This record gives C-alpha cells, sequence and structure tokens, in this order.
C-alpha cells in the first residue's frame, strides 16, 4: 500500500473511532441524567392509566 | 394543614321532620311527586359540590318542603293516612303489598280532596333534569396543579451512527 492509502484510511478510522468513543461517553451521561431525574424516554417504570378510573355519579355523593 | 371549615349550629337549625319511618314511606310516592324540584335541586347540589356544607340552603328548602307536604297531607287526609301508615308500620318490612285498601283509601281521598297523582311503576326512578342558578363547580376535587408530562418522540428515525458501538462490533 501506498503511505497515502495508509495514512489516510488510518484517519478515517481515527475519525470513526473517535466519534463513537464520545458516544459512548455521552451515552452514560444521558443514562445517567434519565436514571437521576426520570424525565426522558428511559427509565419510565408504569404508574397507573388513568383510563381505568370510573367517572360515573355514585351511589354516595361525598367522592 | 389547613383548618376546616365548618358551619355553626345556628346555620344548623331547621324544623325536623319528627315522623317515624313507616309515615315516610306511606306517603312516599306523593312526596316524590309533589315534592320534585326543590329535592332535585338538592341532590344535582350533592351530587356536584360534593360538601355538605355546600348543600345547606337546599337542604332547608329540602326540610321546609316536606314540611309543608306533611301539613298539606293533615289538614284534608289525615285520618285515612293515619290508617294507612298504622298498616305499613304494622307490618317487620313494612310491605306495600299487604296494605292495597289503605292504600286505595289514601289514594282516593288524595286525589278528590288534593289533586295529587301517585306516579306509575317506572317513573320516580327517571333521571330527571334540574334547572338551577347557581355557577356550576370549576374543581370540586380541588385538584391542583397537575404535573407536566415527559416530551413525546419526534422525528425521522435515522440509523444507528457506526451501528451498535459495542466494543468492536462495527454494525
Ligand atoms: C450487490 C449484492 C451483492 C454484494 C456482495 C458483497 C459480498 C461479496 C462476498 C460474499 C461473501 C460475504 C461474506 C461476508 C462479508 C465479509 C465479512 C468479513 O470478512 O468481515 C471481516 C471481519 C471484521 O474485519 P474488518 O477488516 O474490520 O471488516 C472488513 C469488512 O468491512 C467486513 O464488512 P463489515 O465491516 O460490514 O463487517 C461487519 C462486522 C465486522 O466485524 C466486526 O465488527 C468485528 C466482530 C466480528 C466477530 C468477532 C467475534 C470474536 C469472538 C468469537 C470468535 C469465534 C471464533 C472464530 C472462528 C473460529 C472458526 C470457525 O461483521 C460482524 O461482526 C459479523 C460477525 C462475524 C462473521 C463474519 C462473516 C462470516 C461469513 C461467512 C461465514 C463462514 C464461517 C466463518 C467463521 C466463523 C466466525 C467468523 O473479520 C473478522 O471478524 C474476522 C473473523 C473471520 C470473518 C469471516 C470471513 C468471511 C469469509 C470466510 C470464508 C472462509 C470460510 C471457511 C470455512 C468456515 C470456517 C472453518
Amino acid at each position: 500500500d501506498a503511505p497515502e492509502k495508509n495514512y489516510e484510511r488510518t484517519m478515517a478510522i481515527l475519525q470513526i473511532e473517535s466519534e463513537k468513543a464520545e458516544l459512548r461517553l455521552k451515552e452514560l451521561e444521558v443514562r445517567r441524567l434519565m436514571r437521576a431525574k426520570g424525565d426522558g424516554p428511559w427509565f419510565q417504570y408504569p404508574t397507573i392509566d388513568k383510563a381505568l378510573i370510573d367517572h360515573s355519579p355514585k351511589a354516595t355523593p361525598d367522592n | 394543614p389547613g383548618i376546616v371549615e365548618l358551619p355553626s349550629l345556628e346555620d344548623l337549625k331547621v324544623q325536623e321532620v319528627k315522623v317515624s319511618s313507616s309515615v315516610l314511606k306511606a306517603a312516599a310516592h306523593h312526596y316524590g311527586a309533589q315534592c320534585d324540584k326543590p329535592n332535585k335541586e338538592f341532590m344535582l347540589c350533592r351530587w356536584e359540590e360534593k360538601d355538605p356544607r355546600r348543600c345547606l340552603e337546599e337542604g332547608k328548602l329540602v326540610n321546609q318542603c316536606a314540611l309543608e307536604f306533611f301539613r298539606q297531607i293533615k289538614r284534608h287526609c289525615a285520618e285515612p293516612f293515619t290508617e294507612y301508615w298504622t298498616c305499613i308500620d304494622y307490618s317487620g318490612l313494612q310491605l306495600f303489598r299487604r296494605c292495597r285498601k289503605e292504600q286505595a283509601q289514601f289514594d282516593k281521598c288524595v286525589l278528590d280532596k288534593l289533586g295529587w297523582v301517585r306516579p306509575d311503576l317506572g317513573e320516580l326512578s327517571k333521571v330527571t333534569k334540574v334547572k338551577t342558578d347557581r355557577p356550576l363547580p370549576e374543581n370540586p376535587y380541588h385538584s391542583r396543579a397537575r404535573p407536566e408530562p415527559n416530551p413525546e418522540v419526534e422525528g425521522d428515525l435515522k440509523p444507528a451512527r457506526h451501528g451498535s458501538r459495542l466494543f468492536f462490533w462495527t454494525m
């Protein structure tokens, strides 16, 4: 191979791996903040559906 | 938290209906026919305000209308009514089916002297409509501000950047 080819292919390898490494660091930081605050699409542990609530006029009025 | 705000004892004084349950059961159908409107205003106020402290004037109108109902019974048809609720009062379960001739006497005298018609089967169980002048309760549960939901997802789903990014797997 040419030193041009090896050199620039090395640069492409370094680009792709540095991009993946910074994305892994952002992956860890996003996971930390979403477990801590709980305001993202992840770690949304289920609560009770409010579509299950009956809203009809019941037998007694104090409810 | 906050101090609970109760009405005074003078806000609760009203002339009571001091009659027995068999007396109330004997003229129950004429009470439902004749005392319809303030009773339904009260029960609409009671199922909408969801607070008996917001219903005291409507309950007092209920009590006034019931007292006028039994005074209008007592002036004209006191003795067939007494004959009828005594026979209702004899039974333990207080059956209407056991006392049809005293019922016929009471309903006859009531239709002849007071013009009241006893309702048919099905009528008192109707869901009626009530014309009120009080405003609709804007928050009867006193529900505070709801929490804002989590943001939804949006945008076209692009591929993963350089695959899985799992240590060396390039896809
Ligand atoms: C227009 C339509 C038509 C188009 C046609 C185009 C194709 C034309 C050719 C047709 C054939 C296509 C074949 C697949 C494409 C080439 C894949 C390839 O070489 O990837 C290089 C791949 C990564 O190297 P690369 O230089 O970065 O990528 C070059 C390309 O970009 C590679 O491309 P990439 O970057 O996209 O690769 C993605 C990713 C790249 O890889 C990675 O990201 C790295 C992780 C890979 C897995 C590592 C696991 C390590 C731990 C487990 C080790 C297990 C034991 C090892 C083997 C023991 C003996 C069986 O791949 C994987 O992770 C796949 C998993 C590994 C399977 C590789 C494909 C095998 C196909 C044939 C199977 C036959 C058996 C093979 C032996 C079984 C084990 C492989 O090399 C390895 O992982 C080394 C292991 C050996 C790979 C198999 C070589 C394929 C041909 C084998 C022929 C001889 C078989 C002999 C008999 C059976 C064995 C006794």
